[PDB]
Parts: C-alpha cells; sequence; structure tokens
C-alpha cells in the first residue's frame, strides 16, 4: 500500500485503461487495470478528500461498473461503451 | 486520405489551433448510412483536445480543416480510422466511415 489521492489513482487509472481497450482491443487488460480501483471504492473513503471525491463521483463509477458486470453477462460490447461513457465523465470532472 | 466536404460554413478564419477544446455534435455511419454512433442522440455534445492522438486521424486532419460554426461531411478511409483491425462488435475491418459534425465552439 501507498500514498495516493483517490483523484490521481483513478486519473491514471482510467487513462491507461482506456488505452488497452480502445488502442490495443485489450479487454482483459482493461479489466486488471480497473477493478482494483473499484476495489477501494467499496471498502470506503476513510479521509475527508476520499469521502468528498466519493460524494461527487461515486454513483457514475459504480453505475460504469454495472455496464462492465452486464458486459460479462451478455457479450453484447455496447454494455462496454455505456460503462465508457460513464468513465469518460468522470474522468473529463476530474482534470 | 480523409474527405471534407460542407454542409452548411462558418466563418473561415477561427480554425481550431493545435491544442484547443473541440466541441462538437456528430453522427457516425458506416458508408451506407448505418448509423453507429451520435451526440446528438445522447444530446451532449462531444468534447477533445486536438492533436493529442486523442482521436482517429480523419477527426484530426479533418476537424483541423474546420471553422467555428462549420458543419461538415467527412470521408474517412479505413486507413484514417479503424484499419484491418476495426474496433470489434461496432467498426468492421476495413470500414470506410462517414462523420456527419459540426463544430460548436473551441475552448
Ligand atoms: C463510449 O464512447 C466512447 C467512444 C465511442 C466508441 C466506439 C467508436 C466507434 C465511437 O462510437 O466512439 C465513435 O463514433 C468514434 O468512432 N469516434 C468517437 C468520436 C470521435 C471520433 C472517433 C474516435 O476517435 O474514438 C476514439 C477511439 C475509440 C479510440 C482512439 C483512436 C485514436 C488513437 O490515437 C487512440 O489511441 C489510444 C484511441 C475514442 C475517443 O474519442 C476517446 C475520447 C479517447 C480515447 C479512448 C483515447 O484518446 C484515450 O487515450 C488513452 C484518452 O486520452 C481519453 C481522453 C481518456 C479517457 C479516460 C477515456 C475516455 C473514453 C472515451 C470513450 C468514448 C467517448
Amino acid at each position: 500500500r501507498v500514498a495516493i489521492l483517490w483523484h490521481e489513482m483513478w486519473h491514471e487509472g482510467l487513462e491507461e485503461a482506456s488505452r488497452l481497450y480502445f488502442g490495443e482491443r485489450n479487454v482483459k487488460g482493461m479489466f486488471e487495470v480497473l477493478e482494483p480501483l473499484h476495489a477501494m471504492m467499496e471498502r470506503g473513503p476513510q479521509t475527508l478528500k476520499e469521502t468528498s471525491f466519493n460524494q461527487a463521483y461515486g454513483r457514475d463509477l459504480m453505475e460504469a461498473q454495472e455496464w462492465c458486470r452486464k458486459y460479462m453477462k451478455s457479450g453484447n460490447v455496447k454494455d462496454l461503451t455505456q460503462a465508457w461513457d460513464l468513465y469518460y465523465h468522470v474522468f473529463r470532472r476530474i482534470s | 486520405g480523409v474527405q471534407v466536404e460542407t454542409i452548411s460554413p462558418g466563418d473561415g478564419r477561427t480554425f481550431p489551433k493545435r491544442g484547443q477544446t473541440c466541441v462538437v455534435h456528430y453522427t457516425g455511419m458506416l458508408e451506407d448510412g448505418k448509423k453507429f454512433d451520435s451526440s446528438r442522440d445522447r444530446n451532449k455534445p462531444f468534447k477533445f483536445m486536438l492533436g493529442k492522438q486523442e482521436v482517429i486521424r480523419g477527426w484530426e486532419e479533418g476537424v483541423a480543416q474546420m471553422s467555428v460554426g462549420q458543419r461538415a461531411k467527412l470521408t474517412i478511409s479505413p486507413d484514417y480510422a479503424y484499419g484491418a483491425t476495426g474496433h470489434p462488435g461496432i467498426i468492421p475491418p476495413h470500414a470506410t466511415l462517414v462523420f456527419d459534425v459540426e463544430l460548436l465552439k473551441l475552448e
């Protein structure tokens, strides 16, 4: 474990994940570099900074996860895009 | 290459300088007119910074030709788009794409 803001953590996580899916057609990799980030969220805001970020972007990032879950069950690939619509929105706001 | 054909003209002097944010509304379709994606269906303009290899090449060179206000149809050959590999489930291999894009504003 290491000290990093959830802000910085999600920024470069989303960027790396997107490059793997969009750029390299690696849907295995993007799940790898995304599941950890989602894991933290599900465990808890500890600090006040992680609290407010969770109030701001927690819902979207959660819904984005359900879309990915939906992809896992259907293989549709338009669920993945509905997921990445939401990732793009939170990413765009955290810059 | 990428082919730009005016649907509706802009001022013709306000071009997107490398490194600006283009706010645009687009509908993308495969050659035959099969719509695959439009920001106008979501009712939500798309934004991207020009030059950062953020979008496909036909967009990079296409939108760089546009001035604020202008609406255009971009015919992008697979080389300047998703190539032989496509993007599986949405854009097939080798697909010639057509984009209808309007440049709302620069920021
Ligand atoms: C759910 O909707 C998707 C887009 C859909 C998916 C499938 C395609 C048919 C399509 O329907 O777009 C589509 O119509 C299309 O073909 N587009 C989108 C509109 C512009 C033109 C073209 C395009 O270039 O797409 C792009 C195409 C899919 C991939 C790129 C092609 C050029 C190449 O240089 C890049 O290399 C990696 C990858 C997708 C994008 O426009 C988004 C904005 C940008 C990226 C993903 C990358 O640039 C990434 O770089 C790491 C970034 O820097 C971003 C900002 C980082 C954040 C976290 C990621 C955000 C995710 C955004 C995803 C979005 C809106």
